[PDB]
């Protein structure tokens, strides 16, 4: 069975699987974890990153992709520099084009197409990586979740990595609460960091262990590293 | 899409065999026979119709085809192989010598065109061989009346006569007996429907019969008149009338 | 030349004089200005002979290949084709066309194609060096709804005023009649619209 | 250059004169405008010598081609076709202008072709700097329904108009006949009106005249 | 021997191209999607699993638009009718640009389908892993299609593809038999809303979101539009109260 | 070794499974197709088979209007019919822009069992698994019948049958003409043409026909039409005034 | 600005009794400076024999071109090339540069081996083909050459009779030119042997 | 997709050797035997023709000695098809050379041309090579006469004699025993039909299976002439030596 099936993005297996596309759907919970939720105001991105030895640094999880719009990765990084660049390119020529913040949808959408292509063709591969969108468009708060199969879809909030059902049963918990938490930023981040901390289990979140990115109604997306971590702790 | 088959299809085998091209031998084998004599003043090239439906239109399929003027060829093995062999030799016959002398080329030399198109079909990427072999039989000024033999593997060889495919081995026997250096045209002719009965099971006549000739200019098959250097095609096709006529002699 | 498409009552008329020139010389005084692109589409041509002939024969093979696919194309979608190949290659092209057409559903329809390749549909439509001469008694004399008759009868005029005073317009009046019933050739020799 | 076609009741006739010319020199005195494109399509060229053999032979070629590869005899419509298409890609640099004319399974035809790829249709045509000449004799007796005869007289009579006042043109006459159910006649040099009369005196000179500096053996063997 | 299975476009001695019939698997795999002709028009609906209550509700939208009059809808996998979709969209334009007037149904079924089928001649791609459902209303009416992964199609009284679709095609039958007189628009929504909540018993496990769309002559002049508040609420109660 | 069996490469045996298994699939659909000539047209009769009631039974069609003069009728699965009807449209409509007349049946027929020949040929190009049947009056051959297959094999055929029951009738079809002695069907009206055809389509095959259960196209002198279900039952009345 | 009048030459070829004669000047010059008086127009392929006038780094073009595909034609046909199919060489090499062709004017010479027919032919710089009976002119002279040509010729001379006709009608033509001259090589070529003559004339 | 069937015709060995190179080596030693043998004043060429029949048309054959220049020839042993792509590209590069310089190809320029294409296909695009090994003989005004070998590996050696194709061990075993560096063109030619004349895998040596080519510098000239021996000038020479 599987191992004739599995040899490249182009076969379809028996029951109609595609196991290059669920291998590279291992990369993603083989990846740390990282959380995303957002109010009707704002939105956050908590990430919990990785490092090698303790003489080497916290690999950085969150990319800026344009100022109303960003993301957080799970997998392998360098996908994720290839597709973060991909929708900064398309966050770009919205703007010099139409004059026009892409809208987090259409975002969602170029990044489905995109990866789409890699599973049909040959000699291609999957990406491995899954990616945590947020943004503040035309339209408000956004959240999106990107699996290297193309599914895109709109959330509340979501997490993904190893570990990540612990804070999505947190977050399917808390729903009712942060979706409320309009106007104030340090709450939801406070929800963030309390969804990523139901994923912990090997350690506890330090300050250059934490990765935290916010956006919405009058604040450009910025990251927050160390120091400016530790009011979260 | 996009073909990505572009390396070779037929390789050496350890014993140094190449494998596809005896695999298209093989092919030729099953072929109906097909055969050619080359006479003092001409060449005949001859074949069995074997026609797949008495509802097909046997006449509708030719197995022998006029490649320019003066030169004819038959075969033995897949016919569609053959068909677009047949296109390619009439092009190149104009794409490399007529176009470029403003006449046509020899048999020799359209021969060889031919074999090396069936001998790329033998290297190139992504390709099988030809599932043929021809038998080429033509004139020109300088080298006479001339028969020839192309395999699968692009060889050619030059023949005062042959047979290919299914009854070869005896066919090529009976005309071992049969054939002198002083034969007249339609003494072969003769030779060429004698060989050919040992190969048919079925009806034997003008209908089931494909025979073609390269002889004399034609000037009544030219179709125009005015140019004295213009004396018409060595090539003929026989009718089947002029078929049956020769086989109440038989 | 002087060309022209009128729209009426039953369906549309198209009308020719039959004049190619090199200069002041008649290279062909016969010509058929008038040419088919479908069975009840057709067009006028002006300009360059070669530029419009080959234009209309790459039209034909576009509305052959679009009916054996979709069906009878409208006149329209000829109007379209025709202009998308006049306005895409506006800088090699001196083609002045006239695109009309019968269709059961929209009666009798007339498309003018000037020369930067812009489209425009219109009751009738007249072009060629001749047509400015007509230009006065055209827009006095057609009505909409015309009969057959009235409607042979305005081009002939139209015509044979523009054949008058054209040098590059001559020979014989073309017309061709698009109905329900069909087509219909008409010709008209200078002996008898000379006089009218 | 006068070429001009002539339909009949049964077929169609080109004729063309035989002469070449570089500026006012006459480079040919007798060359051949009329071309064989297959047995029974024949054209008559004008305009760039070397365009029209060329165009006329690869448009036949490839005519050769398509009937071996349709079974079926060569079409009017087919030459005609691919001459203008090919002439319309050139836009007229390929200075071939053409009365093309023959017999196929549709029936008889006569066309005529210009260097920018237009095409024309009728019972009689010419083309070339002769052509103001021939077309005054054809518009002038010119009927419908002419033998075969009547023709070869009209096409002709049309040609010498154009060798007799046309500098552009002279020497002989040149005539293709194609009748439907016949094979093609062509009839090179058919009129040679212009036979040049015997000279006053023989110039050849008393052998060693011309003064010779040395001499050697050329060797043509391998 | 074997191996007729491993890759596209191989002819298995019975002539089957195994692939193919693979990426039916996953078709049958998803989510049960339909679509109705009525009178003047079509209407399309689709089951969307609710996999948590983190999904924003109305907003990961299903079915899509393809020139103005035409509506999609795909069950297998997403991405590959996302794919199907764009292509779509590209032929419909190409089509406008060149003829002027929006390309007829038919003549979109076939761009469609000649696509899909592209995928089935080559080992050096994957066959599609959608079945689509989608049609409009053109020149001369309303048209339905569902095509396959091998590139068949044909036009459709009513369709049905995923998870479902055995209960929505007896469900589509007995509409055809006892309306031979042709539904009309807005009983085909009320029906297709009936529909989708008769095939989530095949998934009766997890909560669904409904979608709907219609294109119809007289409803929306012909453009393909979405189903929202009053009209979708009151086809989600026609089906709430016939599931009892 | 064995991989023979999966591209277009010779088997030891000098043989192409891929092209053998093509024409298996031909029939695939279960349906049977017949043509035959009359004195100045060229009928063609398939089966119709609408299984399903959800179907759009005036969809269902495996008869292909070519060209103004050329219909073809394909046996084999859709998808690759309509690739091949595709093909020789846009095939027909470049040989009349090119050559400035109609291309002949015959020579499409080459010309489709060219391309068919080189998926022979070609490893990368799988074969269709269809047989096409072209049918046209040839302005110079008359009516005329010509099919391909997936060798790339064509010829012409006074009368033609194709499908699982191919055989069935083939023979009928043989009888008939060892019977009449000529080479196509004595008779001056289409319409009567085409009742012949669905009578021996009946006496073959020994089953009885709806007018939904059968699928007809005519090719007369400049022009090949399919017939409606109500031209159907238009001629199935008038076979039934006799039996 | 002229590419046909900055060298300066002549050739010309006619047709004998059982015989050709092809001829030409030796001068190569660059406007009104002569550079080289040694410059022979006149090349032969087995027995087919060519001359070309014109600009004379397209005459030595065209000769290594000839004898490239006249060498690679005999190796292929196993036989020496014939004047008439030369001819056809010649002229699709030509036409092949129609849009930016060799600024020459070519001359074919020769007998056929098979028949014993003489052969002359001459071309525009694009290809078209002049088979003359009588003679054929070429070069910045070639206006004088047609005059000299037109009187001083007669039908079926004897070698010896055409070597004195040819040789003067090129004389005294390059002597009414400014751009030929400065030596001239006459050939004259019978079936079995062909001899080669330079002639005295004017050396201004 | 493609990878499945490719053969990779230009991988190495565990052993370090090339596999195809190495079968097509072993195809050539099938072929009829070609000997080539260098003297002071000329060199001769011959082959044995593998398989004969009554029918073949020996006037008009060619399979084994093929003329590369007035100066050059080679001797084949392998695919004849094969041997003629490479012979022909050999044709233009010697007329490449003769335009660009004025002088003819000196030997070793040509063959390593030829030996350089037959290395490429051992190197890259995935081809398999060409199953022909030449025996070069040439003169040239900086080495004289010359004797050069190349097989389907692409190397190349020169030699005062030597063989290819079937029985070579033999045949260079005989060579090696009777060649002597003050051979005369007339010693040389009795030794290549003595050597194939016991190493023939048929009865008797005859005419009708040889084919026979010198190059000599033919003293009354003061340039060299390529003399392909007629059938009849073989079934002559043949008598001269002693076999009849
Ligand atoms: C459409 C064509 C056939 C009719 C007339 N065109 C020509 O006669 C044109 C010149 C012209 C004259 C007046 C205005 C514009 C262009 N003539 C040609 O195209 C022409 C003439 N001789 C040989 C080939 N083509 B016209 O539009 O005045
Ligand atoms: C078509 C040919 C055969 C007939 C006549 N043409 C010529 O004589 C043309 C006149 C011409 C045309 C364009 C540019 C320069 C010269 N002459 C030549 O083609 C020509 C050919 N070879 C040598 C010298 N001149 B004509 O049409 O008056």
């Amino acid at each position: 069975f599987r191992n004739n099936y599995d040899g490249d993005t182009v076969t379809f297996s028996p029951t109609g699987r595609l196991f290059q596309v669920e291998y590279a759907l291992e990369a993603i919970k083989q990846g740390s974890v990282t959380v995303g939720l957002r109010s009707n105001t704002h939105a956050v991105l908590v990430a919990l990153k990785r490092n090698a030895d303790e003489l080497s640094s916290y690999q950085k999880k969150i990319i800026k992709c344009d100022e109303h719009m960003g993301l957080s990765l799970a997998g392998l990084a360098p996908d994720a520099r290839v597709l973060s660049n991909y929708l900064r390119q398309q966050c770009n020529y919205s703007s010099l084009v139409f004059n026009r913040k892409l809208a987090v949808e259409r975002a969602g959408h170029l990044l489905c197409d995109k990866a789409q292509k890699n599973t049909q063709s040959y000699g291609g591969r999957p990406y491995g990586v899954g990616l945590l969108i947020i943004g503040y468009d035309k339209s408000g708060a956004h959240l999106l979740e990107f699996q290297p199969s193309g599914n895109v879809t709109e959330l509340y909030g979501t997490a993904i990595g190893a570990r990540s059902q612990g804070a999505k049963t947190y977050l399917e918990r808390t729903l009712d609460t942060f979706i409320k938490i309009d106007g104030n930023p340090d709450e939801l981040i406070k929800a963030g960091v309390e969804a990523i901390s139901q994923s912990l289990r090997d350690e506890s979140l330090t300050v250059d262990n934490l990765s935290i990115a916010i956006v919405g109604k009058d604040t450009p997306f910025t990251i927050y590293d160390g120091e400016a971590v530790a009011k979260y702790i | 899409m996009t073909d990505r088959y572009s390396f070779s299809l037929t390789t050496f085998s350890p014993s140094g065999k190449l494998g596809q091209i005896d695999y298209a031998l093989t092919a030729v084998k099953q072929g109906v026979t097909s055969l050619g004599i080359k006479a003092t003043n001409g060449v005949v090239i001859a074949t069995e119709k074997k026609s797949s439906s008495p509802l097909a239109m046997s006449e509708t399929l030719s197995k022998v085809s006029l490649l320019t003027p003066d030169i004819g060829a038959v075969y033995s093995g897949m016919g569609p192989d053959y068909r677009v062999l047949v296109d390619k030799s009439r092009k190149v016959a104009h794409t490399s010598y007529k176009r470029i002398y403003g006449e046509y080329p020899p048999t020799k030399l359209l021969v060889s065109e031919v074999a090396k198109i069936m001998q790329e079909a033998t290297q190139s990427g992504g390709v099988r061989p030809f599932g043929v072999s021809l038998l080429i039989a033509g004139h020109d000024e300088f080298n006479g009346f001339s028969l020839y033999q192309v395999d699968p593997s692009g060889s050619y060889f030059p023949w005062k006569a042959t047979a290919i495919g299914k009854g070869s081995v005896a066919a090529k026997t009976f005309l071992e007996k049969r054939w002198n250096d002083e034969l007249e045209l339609e003494d072969a002719i003769h030779i060429a429907l004698l060989t050919l009965k040992e190969s048919v099971e079925g009806e034997f006549n003008g209908d089931t019969i494909e025979l073609a000739i390269i002889g004399d200019e034609n000037p009544d098959l030219l179709g125009y008149t005015g140019i004295p250097t213009d004396k018409g095609p060595r090539f003929r096709k026989l009718t089947s009338q002029e078929i049956n006529d020769r086989l109440e002699a038989l | 030349t002087s060309i022209m498409a009128v729209t009426f009552k039953d369906g549309v008329i198209l009308g020719a004089d039959s004049r190619t020139t090199t200069g002041a010389y008649i290279a062909n005084r016969v010509t058929d200005k008038l040419t088919r692109v479908h069975d009840k589409i057709w067009c006028c041509r002006s300009g360059s002979a070669a530029d419009t002939q080959a234009i209309a024969d790459i039209v034909q093979y576009h509305l052959e290949l679009y009916t054996s696919q979709y069906g009878t194309p409208s006149t329209e979608t000829a109007a379209s084709v025709f202009k998308e190949l006049c306005y895409e290659n506006k800088d090699n092209l001196t083609a002045g066309i006239i695109v009309a057409g019968y269709d059961d559903k929209n009666k009798g329809e007339v498309y003018t194609i000037p020369l930067g390749g812009s489209v425009h549909k219109l009751p009738y439509a007249i072009a060629g060096s001749g047509s400015t001469f007509i230009y006065g008694y055209c827009d006095k004399n057609f009505r909409e709804n015309m009969s057959k008759e009235e409607t042979v009868d305005f081009i002939k005029h139209s015509l044979s005023q523009a054949i008058k005073w054209d040098g590059s317009s001559g020979g014989v009046i073309r017309m061709v009649v698009l109905t329900a019933a069909g087509v219909e050739r008409l010709i008209f020799y200078p002996d008898e619209y000379e006089q009218l | 250059t006068t070429i001009v076609g002539v339909k009949f009741n049964n077929g169609v006739v080109i004729a063309a004169d035989t002469r070449s010319t570089q500026g006012p020199i006459v480079a040919d005195k007798n060359c051949a405008k009329l071309h064989r494109i297959s047995p029974k399509i024949w054209c008559a060229g004008a305009g760039t010598a070397a365009d029209t053999e060329a165009v006329t032979q690869l448009i036949g070629s490839n005519i050769e081609l398509h009937s071996l590869y349709t079974s079926r005899e060569p079409r009017v419509v087919s030459a005609l076709q691919m001459l203008k298409q090919h002439l319309f890609k050139y836009q007229g640099h390929i200075g071939a202008y053409l009365i093309v004319a023959g017999v196929d399974p549709t029936g008889s035809h006569l066309f005529s072709i210009h260097a920018h790829g237009s095409t024309d249709v009728g019972y009689y045509l010419s083309l070339g700097s002769g052509s103001l000449a021939a077309m005054a004799v054809l518009e002038s007796h010119w009927k419908q329904d002419l033998t075969k005869e009547e023709a070869i007289k009209l096409a002709s009579d049309a040609i010498q108009a154009g060798i007799w006042n046309d500098l552009g043109s002279g020497s002989n006459v040149d005539v293709c006949v194609m009748e439907i159910g016949k094979d093609a006649e062509y009839l090179r040099n058919y009129l040679t009106p212009n036979v040049r009369e015997e000279k006053q005196k023989s110039y050849k000179f008393p052998r060693g005249t011309t003064a010779v500096l040395k001499e050697s053996i050329v060797n043509i063997c391998d | 021997g074997t191996g007729y299975d491993l890759s596209n476009s191989v002819f298995s001695p019975d002539g089957r191209n195994f692939q193919v019939e693979y990426a039916v698997k996953a078709v049958e795999n998803g989510t049960t999607s339909i679509g109705i002709k009525c009178n003047d028009g079509v209407v399309f609906a689709v089951e969307k699993l609710i996999t948590s209550k983190l999904l924003v509700p109305q907003k990961n939208v299903k079915i899509q638009v393809v020139d103005r009059h035409i509506g999609c809808v795909y069950s297998g996998l997403i991405p590959d009718g996302r794919h199907l979709v764009n292509r779509g969209r590209e032929e419909a334009a190409s089509f406008k640009k060149l003829y002027k007037t929006p390309i007829p149904i038919p003549a979109f079924a076939d761009r469609l389908g000649q696509y899909v089928q592209a995928h089935t001649l080559y080992n050096s791609v994957r066959p599609f892993g959608v079945s689509t459902i989608f049609g409009g209303v053109d020149k001369n009416g309303a048209h339905l299609y569902m095509l396959e992964p091998s590139g068949s199609y044909w036009g459709y009284k009513g369709a049905a593809t995923g998870k479902g679709r055995q209960s929505a095609k007896a469900e589509l039958e007995k509409l055809v038999d006892h309306h031979p007189e042709g539904l009309s628009a807005r009983e085909a929504v009320k029906q297709a809303a009936k529909i989708i909540y008769l095939a989530h018993e095949d998934n009766k496990e997890k909560d669904f979101e409904l979608e709907i769309s219609w294109c119809s002559l007289s409803e929306t002049n012909g453009l393909h539009k979405f189903v929202k508040g009053d009209l979708l609420q009151e086809a989600i109660d026609f089906a709430q109260k016939e599931i009892n | 070794a064995g991989y023979d069996r999966h591209i277009t490469i010779f088997s030891p045996e000098g043989r192409l499974y891929q092209v053998e298994y093509a024409f298996k699939a031909t029939n695939q659909t279960n349906i049977n197709s017949l043509a035959v000539r009359g004195k100045d047209c060229t009928v063609v009769i398939s089966q119709k088979k609408v299984p399903d009631k959800l179907l759009d039974p005036t969809t269902v069609s495996y008869i292909f209007c070519i060209s103004r003069t050329i219909g073809m009728v394909v046996n084999g699965p859709i998808p690759d019919a309509r690739n091949a009807a595709l093909r020789a449209k846009a095939e027909a409509a470049e040989f009349r822009y090119k050559y400035g007349y109609d291309m002949p049946c015959d020579v499409l027929a080459k010309r489709m069992a060219n391309l068919s020949q080189i998926y022979t040929q070609r490893a990368y190009m799988r074969p269709l698994g269809v047989i096409l049947t072209f049918v046209s009056v040839d302005e110079e051959l008359g009516p005329s019948i010509y099919k391909t297959d997936p060798a790339g094999y064509y010829v012409g055929y006074k009368a033609t049958a194709t499908g699982p029951k191919q055989q069935e009738i083939t023979t009928n079809l043989e009888n008939h003409f060892k019977k009449s002695k000529i080479d196509h069907i004595n008779e001056e009206s289409w319409e009567k043409v085409v009742e012949f055809a669905i009578t021996h389509m009946i006496d073959a095959l020994g089953t009885e026909f709806s007018k939904n259960d059968l699928e007809v196209g005519v090719a007369t002198k400049d022009k090949f039409f399919t017939l409606s279900a109500e031209n159907i039952e238009e001629r199935l009345v008038a076979i039934a005034e006799q039996d | 600005s002229d590419p046909s009048s900055i060298n300066g030459g002549i050739v010309v070829a006619m047709t004998g009794k059982d015989c050709v004669a092809i001829a030409c000047d030796l001068r190569l010059g660059s406007q009104s400076l002569g550079v080289s008086n040694k410059f022979e127009k006149i090349f032969h392929y087995g027995h087919v024999f060519l001359g070309i006038t014109g600009l004379a780094t397209d005459v030595t073009t065209l000769n290594e071109m000839f004898r490239y595909k006249t060498n690679l034609y005999k190796l292929k046909e196993e036989r020496a090339i014939e004047p008439e199919t030369f001819t056809q060489l010649v002229s699709s090499s030509l036409y092949e540069r129609r849009f930016g062709p060799y600024f020459v004017g070519p001359v074919v010479a020769g007998i056929n081996s098979k028949s014993g027919k003489p052969f002359i032919a001459g071309f525009d710089l694009i290809g078209c083909i002049d088979e003359a009976k009588d003679f054929i002119v070429s070069g910045t002279a070639s206006d004088q050459l047609f005059g000299m040509c037109e009187s001083l010729y007669e039908p079926n001379l004897e070698p010896e009779d055409l070597f004195e006709t040819i040789s003067q009608a090129l004389l005294n033509a390059a002597d009414r030119d400014a751009l030929s001259g400065w030596g001239a090589v006459v050939y004259i070529i019978k079936k079995d042997e062909v001899v080669k003559r330079y002639l005295k004339m004017r050396q201004d | 997709g493609s990878r499945r069937y490719d053969s990779r015709t230009t991988i190495f060995s565990p052993e370090g050797r090339l596999y195809q190179v190495e079968y097509a080596l072993e195809s050539i030693s099938h072929a009829g035997t070609a000997i080539g043998i260098m003297a002071s004043d000329g060199i001769v060429l011959a082959a044995e023709r593998k398989v004969t029949s009554t029918l073949l048309e020996q006037d008009t054959s060619t399979e084994k000695l093929y003329k590369l220049n007035d100066k050059i020839a080679v001797a084949v042993a392998g695919l004849t098809a094969d041997a003629e792509i490479l012979i022909n590209t050999a044709r233009i590069h010697a007329q490449n050379y003769l335009k660009t310089y004025n002088e003819d190809i000196p030997v070793e320029i040509l063959v390593r041309r030829l030996s350089d294409i037959k290395q490429g296909y051992t190197q890259h695009g995935g081809l398999r090579p060409f199953g022909v090994s030449f025996i070069y003989a040439g003169y040239d005004d900086r080495y004289g006469y010359q004797l050069y070998t190349s097989n389907p590996s692409g190397n190349y050696t020169g030699w005062k004699a030597i063989s290819v194709g079937a029985n070579t061990s033999a045949a260079q075993t005989l060579l090696q025993m009777d060649y002597k560096d003050d051979m005369k063109v007339d010693d040389a030619i009795e030794l290549a039909l003595k050597t194939l004349s016991k190493t023939t895998d048929s009865s008797a040596l005859t005419y009708d299976r040889l084919e026979f080519a010198t190059i000599r510098k033919g003293a009354n000239d003061g340039e060299v002439y390529q003399k392909i021996f007629k059938p009849q000038e073989i079934k002559d020479i043949l008598v001269k030596t002693g076999i009849t």
